[PDB]
C-alpha cells in the first residue's frame, strides 16, 4: 500500500546513496531511525507528538519486514535495507507505479 | 512534564473537580480520562510533546495570558511605565540626533547630572525606592520583560516553517544544487530580515557580549532577595524572572535544531555525483516524490489504496498440515497451598556474644556517677583508687573513659610512673591491670561539658 | 503555592458565565462584531 | 586465644615501643608501648588515632597510601610534609595558618623498636624544615636503623639540638649497629634484606592497614593480593615504533 | 622489520604470559600455606584459578599464530608487516581502551586469569563448596574472606626464603572491624594467630568487648582541641587462680 | 577530566565545606584541598550534608518539613565514635527526618538511648527471621536469659 | 538528645511496618513494625539485614 | 489491604483475579508497569525522582569520599551536555562538506 | 557557516555557563536549609563554590 | 490453548460417535450451537455473559475453520464438522486431557 511505498522509495532512496559509497558492497545499508522520521513529516504531517510518529514509523517498518524489506529495529535504533529492495523498486517497477499513480492524480481532480 | 507524570497529576486534578459536577465527566476511571484528555489536547495542537516531555503550545500560552489578564491581571498605566517611557524617550531620541554638538551638549547636562546626585550621595542623603512603590516598580519589570517568552514562542514556529518548505520544497526535481544552495541562503536570510528575525538576531548579539547578559541576570537574582519582591510576585513569577536569561538561552535552542536539521538535508542532497543506473532511478524516485505530496495524506481511504507494484521477494509459508497440530499440557496440577503461617521469630536462638553487646557499658552513666563521687572525694585520685572506690564491671572500657575524662579536663598523666590494680569479670576470673599515675578532680571536670 | 488551584476553576467558571469580554468570545458572530467595534473605537481621540 | 604469639616471637620480630615528637598534633615528645600478645588503640574519632599508625607506616614503605584507612581505595589525604608541619586542615577561607601547628622552621622524629627472642632492632628517622617553606624538595631527612638497644631518639633529638646533621652521620660511625641514609632507598633496601622479605610485603602491609571496600571475590586477589604491574606503557612504545615502521612501509 | 621483531607484539605477549606464570606460581604456593590452617572447624581454604575466556583474547592468539606463520615465509616481508600491523593495531586498540575490562584481558596480567575459592574438608580433602558463600559481599561476609587472603598472602609474603613462619609479625589495622560483627572479628584475630601475625588495632571504641579478651594492652590517644597525648595501659591474668576452686 | 570539565556543568565547581559560628561572621573551619584526613570528621560532614540535601529535595516547595521523612541508614557509624553518632543522630532529627538504623549487632549502647525499638533478626542456615522488640521488652528477655 | 523528636512524627510521613513474603532469605510471611519515634535493625553479621 | 489479603486472592484465583479488585474495591489501584506506578508515588509524595534516587543512594553511601564527590555523584541532578557538543559539532562538519 | 555554527557554538558555552548559576543557586538554597539545623553546639554548616 | 483443546477433543469425539452411528464418511457430522453452549460453560463456565459466551464460541469456531477442522454455522446455526478430523496427530494427547477435563469436571462439583 501507498504509505509501505512511500517509505519503500525512501528506503531506495538511502539504498542507492548507501551503494554509491562502495558500489554494491556488503548488505550493511545502515541509517538511523531519526533520519525517516522528518521524511515522512513532511508527507503524512506532524501529528505533533514525537512518540506517535515515532510509533507510526515503526509499524510501517514492522510492515516491510514483513515483506521482508528491512530488518527489525536494533539497540541503536538502526536498521538495514534488505537488497531485495533493489529488485521491488526496480526503475521499470517505479516507471510504472509512476504512470499509474500520474493517471490517479488526474482523475482526482 | 514527562508524559507518564503528566497524565497521573491530571487525573488527580480531575479527581479535584469532580465537585464540579455541573461538567459532564466519567466517573468509573479517572486515569483513563486523563490519558483521553491528554491525546484531545495534542490533537489541538494546544499541546506539543517531544523526548517523552510535554510542553505548551504558543496556543495555550495565550490563551492562559487571557484568563490571568482578567480579574487577577497586573496593571500598567503607572509612574514607573511613564518613567521607563520618559528615560527610554530621552535615549532614543539622543540616539537619533545625528548632530555631534547636540550630543556633546545632552552628555554635558547628563553628566552634570550625574555628579550632582554623587554630590548628595556623598552627602549620606542617599534615597531608595519608596519601599511600597518598590512592589509596583518591580512588577513593571517584570510585566515589561514577560513579553519576550511570548516573542520566542513565535521566534521558533517562524523558523520551523522555514524548515519545512525547505524540505517540502527541496524534494522538487526541477530543483537542482545550485538552486538548493541558493534558497537556503535566501530563505534563512530572509527569516532573519523579518521582525521575530531582528529580535532573535539582537540577542545573538547580546551573548557576543555575555557581561551584559549575566549581569542582567545577577541584578534581577539581587532584586527577588529584596522583602518587596515577595509582595509583588508569588514564587511562580520570581521563578520565571530569576531565570528568563536562562529559558531564552534554552528556547533559541529549538531554532538551532531547525536550522541544522534543513542543513541535514541539504547536505544529504549535495551528495548526487551519481553512476550512470542511480542518476536514473533517482531522477524517478524524486519524480515520485514530487507526485506523492500533491496527495490527501491525512485521510485514511487514499492512504490504504493498494499500489500496483509486482510481487518480488514473495514468500510462502503456514501449509496448513492438519498433523502439525499439538495440544495443551495440565499435568502439572498439584496446588501448593499458602504458607500465610506467622513465621515470626522466637528469641530463644539469640547467641550470647548478641547479649554481651546488648550490655554495652554507657558511658554518660560512668561520667556522672565519676563526677558525683570526685565531688565527695574532693581530692586527686588514680584510676585504681577510682576501681577500689567502684566497681567496672564491664572492665577495660571503664579505664579507657576515666583517661578521657582526665586527658580532655588536661590532668597531667606521668605515664613512666604507674600504679596496679586487681579485679575479675562477670564469671569470676580475677584479672590484673597496670595503669598510669594521675588525679582527677571534680570541680575543673565538671566545669566543661561532656556527651 | 497552590493551594488556590482547587478555587480557580470555580474562579474561571466565573469569569466565563459572566465576564463581558470572555462571553463575547463566545458567541458565534464573535469575529464580525470585535472587528467592527475595532474599527469605530480605531479612529478615537476620546469618548 | 593469644599464647601463639610467644612462638611468633621465637619466629618474628614485633613492634614494642613508638616515640613520636612534633608529629601531627602530637607536640613534643610522645611515647607507647605494646604487649607482646597484641594491642588495641581506642579513643575519640578525631584524635590521632590514625595518626599514629600513618606515623609508624612512614618508616616501612617509600610512599604509602597516607591516611588510607579513611577513603578506602582511593587517593591518599595527606603528605609527609602535612604530618611534619602539625596541619589541621583550612581553618579559614582567609588561610591564617593558626590551624597550622608548626608553619615555621622546626624539626620533628619519629622512632620504632622491635623484638625477636629479646633481640631488638630499632628503626627511626628525622624530619627537619630549616625554611617556612613546604615543598617536598625541601624535607630534609635521615632515615635511621640500628640494632643496639642504646641509641635512643630522645639522644637522636638532643644531638640535633647540639649540632647539625653532620653530628648524626659521626655518631653512625662512632655507634656500634648504626646506620643513617640521606635517602629512603638505602633504608628500605636494608630493612628488606634485614628481613629477607620483597617491598611488595611491605606493600601488602600498608594494603592491610587501611583493607576496604570490594565487590566479588575476584577483587580480593586482583586489588589487595597481587601487583598489577600492566604493561600499558609496554603498549605505548610499541605503537610509536610502529609508526615510524608503518611510516617506513608507506 | 626485523629490529622491530624482538622488541615487537610477539616479545610483549611473552613477557606477558611469564607474569601470568608468575602469578600461578604465587597462588600455587599461596595455597599451600593454606593447609596450615583452618578457615572452619573442620575446613582449610584453597585458592584456584583459570585462564579468563574472553574472546578477545581468543582473537590476540589468532593474530599471533598467524603472525608466527607469516615470520618465516618470504616476500620481502609484505605478509610480516600485515599480521604485525593487525597486531600492533589491536594492542593500539586495547592501549586506548585501557580501562575497560576488555582491555584490561589482554594488557593487565592480573585479568588475564580468573580466580575462586574452595571450603576444603581438613580431614579427606574433599570439596564441600567451590567458592564464596555470598555472590556479592553479604555485609560483613566479604570482610571474612577479604581479611582472611590478605592475611594469609601478607603472612606468606613476609616470611623469609623458605621460612615456614613470618619474621615480621606485626600486621598494622586500622578502622579493623569497621562492618564486622563479634562472631566475625573474633575468626579473623582467631585466623591471624593461625598465621602467627602480631596485631595491633585501631578503632575509635567500638567493639570494646572482643579487644578485653584478645588482647592485653592498649595505647590511649585523646586530642585537647588543637593537640593530642597518649598513655600505655595494660592487663594480664592473674597465675594464683581464676577462683577459689571454681569455674575457669 | 578535561571533558567533564567543559561539557559537564558541576565539575566546573569546587564544593568545599565550611563551618560557621552562630554570633560571628568568622568562618571557623572550610575543608577543602586536603580533605582534613579524619575518619570521623569526613563522615560526619557527608552524613550531615547528605542528610540535609535528602530533606530538602524531599519537601514540597515551600515547606519547612519534608512530606516524606523516613530515611534508611546503614551503619556508617562504622567511621562514628559515640561523640559524634550522637551529634549525627540530632541533626538528623532536627531536620524532620524519621531513621530508621541498621548495624551489625555492634554499637548499640547509645541506640538503647536515641531509639525507642528495634528488629531482631535470625541466621538460621539457609533461613532468616525478623522480630519487633522494643527495648524494655528486649531487656525483660536478657534479664530471663541471666536467671535461666 | 531525644526530645526534639515531638515535631518528627507531625507532618511527615512515617514508614511504620513492613509485611514481608517469600523474599530474600525471608521464607514464608513475615512482618517487623517500625516505631515513629526511630528504630535500630540488629542481627549477626549477614543475617538478612540489607 | 494487606500484603496477606494481595497474596490471598492472588492464589485464590488468577492474576485476572487481581485487577478485578482492583475495580471492585476502594481505594486500590495497580500499576503492571513499575513506571505508572512510580509516577504515582512521587505524585502523592509531591517529590521529584531525584528525591528517591537520593534516598537510595543515600542509604549505604560509606565510600563518603571528598565532598565533590558527594555532589556531583548523589546530591546533583544529572544534565551534562556531552550530546550536545556532538551535535553541534556534527552539524559543523555537515557544512564543512558543504562548503568542501 | 561562520555565521550558524558560531552561533551554535556560542549558544552551547552560554548555556553551560547558565546551567553553573543554577548549580550555584542549589547550593545557596542547601546552605539557607542548613541554617535551620545545629552542627555544633552553637555552629552550622555552609558551602562555599569556586 | 486449553480451550480450542477442549472444543477440538469434543468435537473429536462428537465426529467418531456419528461415524459409528452412520458408518465411515456416510455423512458429515453436525452439531448446533443449542447443544455445544452447554457442553462448553460444562467445563468453562461462565465468561459473563450470554453474548460473551456466543462471542467466544464463535471466535473459536471461526479460528478452528481457519486450521480447517469446522465450517461457520449456517443459517441455523448448526456446523459441519470437516471429516479431516480423523487424521489428528496425537490423538493420545486428546485423550489424555479428555480424561484430565472428565476427572476436573466430577473433582469441582
Ligand atoms: N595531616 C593532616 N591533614 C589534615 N588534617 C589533619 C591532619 N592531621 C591532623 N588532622 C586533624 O587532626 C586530627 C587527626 O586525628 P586522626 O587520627 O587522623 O582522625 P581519626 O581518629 O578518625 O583517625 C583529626 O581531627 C584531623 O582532622
Ligand atoms: N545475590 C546475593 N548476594 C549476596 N548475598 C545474598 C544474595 N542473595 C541473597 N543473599 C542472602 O541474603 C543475605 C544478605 O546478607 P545481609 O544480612 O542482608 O547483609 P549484612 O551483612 O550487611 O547484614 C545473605 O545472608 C545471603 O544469604
Amino acid at each position: 500500500n501507498l504509505e509501505q511505498s512511500l517509505l519503500v522509495a525512501i528506503l531506495r532512496q538511502h539504498f542507492v546513496a548507501w551503494e554509491q559509497e562502495s558500489g554494491t558492497g556488503a548488505s550493511q545499508a545502515q541509517i538511523a531511525i531519526d533520519d525517516l522520521l522528518p521524511q515522512l513529516q513532511i508527507y503524512l504531517g506532524d501529528p505533533g507528538s514525537e512518540s506517535k510518529e515515532r510509533t507510526r514509523l515503526l509499524t510501517l517498518l514492522d510492515q516491510l519486514k514483513g515483506h521482508g524489506l528491512v530488518t527489525s529495529p536494533d539497540a541503536h535504533e538502526r536498521i538495514v535495507i534488505r537488497p531485495i529492495i533493489a529488485h521491488l523498486a526496480d526503475p521499470i517497477n517505479l516507471q510504472a507505479l509512476l504512470a499509474w499513480l500520474r493517471e490517479q492524480i488526474a482523475q482526482q481532480t | 512534564i514527562p508524559l507518564e507524570e503528566a497524565i497521573q497529576s491530571l487525573s488527580s486534578i480531575l479527581i479535584e473537580h469532580v465537585s464540579q459536577e455541573q461538567y459532564d465527566i466519567n466517573q468509573d476511571n479517572p486515569f483513563l480520562q486523563a490519558s483521553r484528555e491528554l491525546r484531545e489536547w495534542i490533537k489541538r495542537r494546544l499541546i506539543v510533546e517531544r523526548d517523552g516531555r510535554i510542553f505548551a503550545t504558543d496556543a495555550l500560552e495565550v490563551a492562559i495570558t487571557f484568563v490571568e489578564s482578567l480579574d487577577n491581571r497586573f496593571m500598567t498605566s503607572t509612574a514607573s511605565r511613564l518613567s521607563t517611557v520618559q528615560r527610554e524617550i530621552e535615549n532614543l531620541e539622543t540616539r537619533l540626533n545625528p548632530n555631534p554638538a547636540n550630543r556633546v551638549a545632552t552628555l554635558r547636562r547628563r553628566i552634570s547630572e550625574l555628579e550632582r546626585e554623587l554630590q548628595e550621595a556623598e552627602a549620606g542623603h542617599i534615597e531608595v525606592l519608596e519601599t511600597h512603590q518598590a512592589v509596583e516598580h518591580i512588577r513593571d519589570v517584570y510585566n515589561l520583560a514577560s513579553s519576550l517568552r511570548a516573542d520566542f514562542r513565535r521566534v521558533e514556529d517562524s523558523w520551523r516553517e522555514a524548515d519545512r518548505a525547505l524540505r517540502q520544497s527541496i524534494i522538487g526535481e526541477q530543483y537542482h544544487r545550485g538552486d538548493i544552495v541558493e534558497r537556503l541562503l535566501n530563505d534563512q536570510d530572509a527569516l532573519l530580515n523579518t521582525p521575530e528575525g531582528r529580535v532573535f538576531d539582537s540577542f545573538q548579539q547580546q551573548l557576543r557580549q555575555s557581561s551584559e547578559l549575566k549581569a542582567m541576570s545577577e541584578r534581577l537574582r539581587v532584586i527577588l532577595s529584596h522583602p518587596s519582591a515577595s509582595d509583588a510576585l508569588n514564587r511562580l513569577q520570581r521563578h520565571d524572572l530569576r531565570w528568563l536569561v536562562k529559558r531564552l538561552v534554552d528556547e533559541s535552542q529549538t531554532v538551532l535544531q531547525a536550522r541544522a536539521r534543513s542543513e541535514r538535508d541539504v547536505r544529504g542532497f549535495m551528495k548526487t555525483g551519481l553512476a550512470a543506473e542511480h542518476h536514473r532511478v533517482g531522477h524517478l524516485l524524486n519524480e515520485f516524490l514530487n507526485l506523492a505530496l500533491k496527495l490527501d495524506w491525512q485521510r485514511q481511504m487514499i492512504r490504504k489504496q493498494e499500489v500496483p507494484l509486482p510481487a518480488v521477494g514473495v514468500a510462502v509459508t503456514g501449509i496448513p498440515a492438519i498433523e502439525r497440530l499439538r495440544f495443551k499440557e495440565v499435568d502439572d496440577e498439584a496446588e501448593q497451598t499458602l504458607d500465610l503461617s506467622n513465621h515470626a521469630a522466637d528469641l530463644t536462638q539469640i547467641g550470647d556474644d548478641f547479649w554481651d553487646a546488648f550490655n554495652g557499658l554507657d558511658r554518660e552513666v560512668l561520667i556522672q556517677q565519676t563526677l558525683q563521687l570526685l565531688a565527695k572525694e574532693n581530692r586527686p585520685v588514680g584510676l585504681a583508687e577510682l576501681a577500689e572506690l567502684l566497681p567496672p564491671a564491664h572492665d577495660l572500657e571503664t579505664f579507657a573513659v576515666w583517661i578521657g575524662m582526665a586527658r580532655e579536663a588536661g590532668i597531667e598523666v606521668i605515664d613512666s610512673q604507674r600504679e596496679f590494680a586487681e579485679l575479675s569479670d562477670g564469671e569470676g576470673r580475677r584479672w590484673r591491670f597496670n595503669l598510669p599515675t594521675t588525679g582527677l578532680e571534680s570541680q575543673a571536670l565538671m566545669d566543661i561539658d561532656w556527651e | 503555592m497552590e493551594e488556590n488551584t482547587r478555587q480557580r476553576t470555580e474562579n474561571y467558571i466565573s469569569a466565563k458565565n459572566q465576564h463581558p469580554a470572555w462571553i463575547l468570545l463566545a458567541t458565534r458572530r464573535a469575529p464580525l462584531v470585535l472587528s467592527a467595534l475595532k474599527t469605530l473605537f480605531e479612529k478615537s481621540h476620546d469618548g | 586465644m593469644n599464647q601463639v604469639s610467644g612462638l611468633a616471637g621465637k619466629e618474628s620480630f614485633i613492634l614494642t615501643r613508638i616515640e613520636l615528637f612534633n608529629w601531627g598534633g602530637f607536640h613534643g615528645l610522645h611515647q607507647a608501648a605494646i604487649h607482646q600478645d597484641g594491642t588495641a588503640v581506642i579513643g575519640p574519632t578525631g584524635s590521632g588515632k590514625t595518626t599514629l599508625v600513618d606515623a609508624l607506616m612512614t618508616l616501612l614503605l617509600a610512599n604509602p597510601r597516607y591516611n588510607l584507612a579513611s577513603t578506602g581505595g582511593h587517593e591518599s589525604d595527606r603528605d609527609l610534609i602535612s604530618y611534619v608541619r602539625g596541619v589541621s586542615g583550612p581553618g579559614d577561607g582567609g588561610e591564617g595558618q593558626s590551624h597550622i601547628a608548626r608553619p615555621g622552621k622546626t624539626v620533628t622524629g619519629i622512632a620504632a623498636t622491635l623484638e625477636r627472642e629479646g633481640k631488638q632492632v630499632r628503626l627511626g628517622a628525622l624530619l627537619w624544615f630549616d625554611s617556612t617553606s613546604s615543598s617536598v624538595t625541601d624535607m630534609k631527612r635521615l632515615w635511621l636503623f640500628s640494632d643496639n638497644p642504646g641509641q635512643t631518639l630522645e639522644h637522636w633529638l638532643n644531638v640535633y639540638h647540639e649540632g647539625g646533621t653532620r653530628l648524626l652521620r659521626q655518631m653512625e660511625k662512632e655507634a656500634i649497629g648504626l646506620w643513617t641514609y640521606p635517602n629512603k632507598k638505602q633504608y628500605l633496601a636494608r630493612l628488606r634484606d634485614f628481613f629477607e622479605v620483597g617491598e611488595n610485603a611491605f606493600t601488602l602491609l600498608n594494603r592491610a592497614a587501611g583493607l576496604k571496600q570490594l565487590n566479588s571475590i575476584d577483587e580480593i586477589f586482583r586489588e589487595l593480593v597481587l601487583d598489577d604491574h600492566s604493561a600499558f606503557d609496554r603498549a605505548a612504545e610499541v605503537a610509536n615504533s610502529f609508526d615510524g615502521l608503518t611510516e617506513i612501509h608507506q | 622489520l626485523n629490529r622491530s621483531s624482538d622488541d615487537g607484539v610477539t616479545q610483549l605477549l611473552s613477557h606477558i604470559e611469564h607474569e601470568v606464570l608468575v602469578i600461578e606460581e604465587r597462588l600455587n604456593e599461596l595455597n599451600e600455606t593454606m593447609f596450615r590452617v583452618d578457615f572452619q572447624p573442620d575446613r582449610y581454604l584453597r585458592l584456584d584459578t583459570k585462564k579468563v575466556v574472553h574472546e578477545s583474547l581468543r582473537t590476540l592468539e589468532k593474530a599471533q599464530r598467524q603472525l608466527n606463520a607469516a615470520r618465516f615465509v618470504d616476500d620481502n616481508g609484505e605478509s610480516h608487516y600485515k599480521a604485525l600491523q593487525v597486531l600492533v593495531a589491536q594492542l593500539r586498540d586495547a592501549s586506548e581502551r585501557n580501562r575497560t575490562l576488555g582491555a584490561k584481558a589482554l594488557l593487565d596480567p592480573r585479568f588475564r586469569l580468573e580466580f575462586a575459592v574452595s571450603v576444603m574438608d581438613r580431614q579427606s580433602g574433599n570439596v564441600i563448596e567451590s567458592r564464596t558463600g555470598s555472590q556479592g559481599g553479604s555485609g560483613g561476609e566479604k570482610e571474612i574472606i577479604a581479611s582472611y587472603v590478605l592475611t594469609a598472602s601478607l603472612s606468606y609474603a613476609l616470611s623469609p626464603a623458605g621460612s615456614r613462619y613470618p619474621l615480621f609479625g606485626t600486621i598494622i589495622l586500622d578502622e579493623a572491624f569497621s562492618r564486622s560483627s563479634h562472631a566475625v572479628a573474633g575468626r579473623i584475630i582467631a585466623a591471624l594467630r593461625e598465621f602467627g601475625l602480631h596485631a595491633v588495632f585501631i578503632t575509635p571504641n567500638k567493639e570494646m568487648r572482643l579487644l578485653r579478651d584478645h588482647t592485653r594492652s592498649a595505647i590511649v590517644v585523646h586530642r585537647r582541641g588543637q593537640n593530642s597525648n597518649m598513655a600505655s595501659l595494660s592487663w594480664e591474668e592473674l597465675e594464683r587462680h581464676y577462683q577459689r576452686r571454681g569455674n575457669a
